[PDB]
Parts: structure tokens; C-alpha cells; sequence
């Protein structure tokens, strides 16, 4: 009947990104104590990662019916409006309703910042992550996100600090490696972008293999950008093809593929991809300006 | 414990340089 030992192992499959397992570890604990304060924050995250929009919908809104005192309940419903939305304005409103009900409730500070971090409000997301890193010490996530937010803002030297701190905790985290190559890429260091993206893929692929592709696809899109940038056009195309199998209605991947062709000199075939990308995203600032180069040249045979 | 979708790369306009350098050269 002693179950706090579970919430350690289930917490380990969440940091090492083995979600399928962690979830069946928590539903065990959860089958006992649903209002488990230290386990709930975990089983809530795993639904989100797995895309249990269904479970999380029922759960999140229940906790609020019969437990409007525990901050976990607005962390829940907030995490709900974050994975789906786009009631973004709501999320921040619920998650702040948990901080101002127990400011020492770290989990709501990480979800809070994630709400600024998606709307681009870097100053304010940042501040939230630095409050979470105080409330959730030893946890590497808050540090993975301040590092990234630094990278986005040209703090490549402070970005490198928190990436390596987060790596010396959960070194086997594919989302850690990911945002590191992601930042390298922005620095113009395409070469070392290729190596971090590949590494995050072998660990996502063969290792923690289970088709974590849910709520996900990027990685492959990203790799395709690297190889184009590395003039590896031939290897580039390949990665976008697979990003489409994963998300067969993505317009950005169609613009990325048509742009490679135009770098390759295949205009007839490129403009073909530049059409079937405005068919999806009409406001394609880049597909549109490029399509203009392609025709000025058609007027000239 | 909560994560935000792996940052996805998107095309900037500055990226059109690659195509610029392709003919300017060739």
C-alpha cells in the first residue's frame, strides 16, 4: 500500500521521454489517490505529451468541480487550454489563478511562461521560467526553456549554460538536444545543427521508440532546413517528404520543398509546390515573393 | 512538469539569399 515509490519511477519516464510507460505507471497510483498532489502534475503532463485531449478534458474540468482549492485544478484546466486552445487568453488567466492561490506551486509557473513563450512575449515567459527553477530545483525543464529563450534573443553564451545544465541531469532527453541544434542553427552554425538534430532522432527513434510522433512532427522539418542550408539539397528534400507523411496537410513543408527545387533550378516543378502551398496557407509571405522571381524568369523563356 | 512543442523551423526571407548566391555565382 506504499505508493510514493511509484511517483519516482513514473517521474523518471517523464524526464527520459518514455511516455507510454509513465502513463501506465501513474494510472496505477491514480487508481488509488486521484488528488495525489505530487503525482498529479506528472500524469497531467503525460496526457498532454500523448495527446489525451479526451482524458485531460474530463479530468481537468472535474478537479475544478469538486476541488476548487487545490492549485493543481487550474494547472490542469490551464494545461488543457494550452495543448489545444486557441483560448490562449484563458490559459494565462487560469494559470495565474493558481499562482495567486499558492505562489510556491512551481508547475503552474512553467505552464504560465509557456503561455508567454508561444505568444512571443519573451520578457514575461522568461520571468516565469526563473520562478519555476526556484520552485522545482533539480528539475531540468525550466532550465531547458530559459536557455532556449536566451538563444532566441541572441544570448548564445547564456543559452549554452542552461542547455549543458539541463543535459547534466537528463542527458538522454531528445527535447534537450533538439532546442540546442535549434539554437545552433540560428547562430548560423548549420554544420553543428545537423549533428544535434540527428542525435535527438536516434534517441527518439530506435531507443524510446513507440511512435512519439503524436502532437509532433518538427524535428524532420528542421533537418530538412539544415541540409538545404548545407547545400545538401538532395538529402534535404528527403526530410520534408517524411514531415508530410506525418502531417499531410502542412503548408510550410510544401513551401520548403518548392524552395529547394528553385535552389535546384527546377522552376516548373517548384512553382507547382508553391501553388499547392497557397492553396493551404494563403498568407504565405515567402511563397509569394519567390513565386515572383520564378515568373520574371518565365518572361524570358 | 510541462513541455512546449519542439521549436519548429520556418522560412525567413533572408533565406532567399541561397537562391541569390546561386545565380550571382553561376
Amino acid at each position: 500500500e506504499n505508493l510514493d515509490v511509484v511517483v519516482s519511477l513514473a517521474e523518471r519516464h517523464y524526464y527520459n521521454c518514455d511516455f507510454k510507460m509513465c502513463y501506465k505507471l501513474t494510472s496505477v497510483v491514480m487508481e488509488k489517490d486521484p488528488f495525489h498532489a505530487s503525482c498529479l502534475p506528472v500524469h497531467i503532463g503525460t496526457l498532454v505529451e500523448l495527446n489525451k485531449a479526451n482524458e485531460l478534458f474530463y479530468l481537468s474540468h472535474k478537479l475544478v468541480d469538486l476541488y476548487p482549492s487545490n492549485p493543481v485544478s487550474w494547472f490542469a484546466v490551464g494545461c488543457y487550454y494550452l495543448m489545444v486552445g486557441h483560448k490562449n487568453e484563458h490559459a494565462r488567466r487560469y494559470l495565474s489563478k493558481a499562482t495567486t492561490l499558492e505562489k510556491t506551486y512551481g508547475p503552474a509557473w512553467i505552464a504560465y511562461g509557456h503561455s508567454f513563450a508561444v505568444e512571443s512575449e519573451h520578457d514575461q515567459a522568461m520571468a516565469a521560467y526563473f520562478t519555476a527553477a526556484q520552485l522545482m530545483k533539480g528539475c531540468h525543464l525550466p532550465m531547458l526553456y530559459i536557455g532556449l529563450e536566451y538563444g532566441l534573443t541572441n544570448n548564445s553564451k547564456l543559452a549554452e549554460r542552461f542547455f549543458s545544465q539541463a543535459l547534466s541531469i537528463a542527458p538522454e532527453d531528445p527535447f534537450v538536444m533538439h532546442e540546442v541544434g535549434v539554437v545552433a542553427f540560428q547562430n548560423g552554425e548549420w554544420k553543428t545543427a545537423e549533428k544535434w538534430f540527428l542525435d535527438a532522432l536516434e534517441k527518439i527513434k530506435a531507443i524510446g521508440n513507440e511512435v512519439t510522433v503524436d502532437k509532433w512532427e518538427p524535428l524532420l522539418n528542421n533537418l530538412g532546413h539544415v541540409c538545404r542550408k548545407l547545400k545538401k539539397y538532395a538529402e534535404a528534400l528527403d526530410y520534408h517528404r517524411q514531415a508530410l507523411v506525418l502531417i499531410p496537410q502542412n503548408a510550410s513543408t510544401y513551401s520548403a520543398i518548392g524552395y529547394i527545387h528553385s535552389l535546384m533550378g527546377n522552376f516548373e516543378n517548384a512553382v507547382d509546390y508553391f501553388h499547392t502551398a497557397l492553396g493551404l496557407r494563403r498568407d504565405d509571405t515567402f511563397s509569394v515573393t519567390m513565386l515572383g522571381h520564378c515568373i520574371e524568369m518565365y518572361i524570358g523563356d | 512538469m510541462l513541455r512546449r512543442k519542439p521549436t519548429r523551423l520556418e522560412l525567413k526571407l533572408d533565406d532567399i539569399e541561397e537562391f541569390e548566391n546561386i545565380r550571382k555565382d553561376l
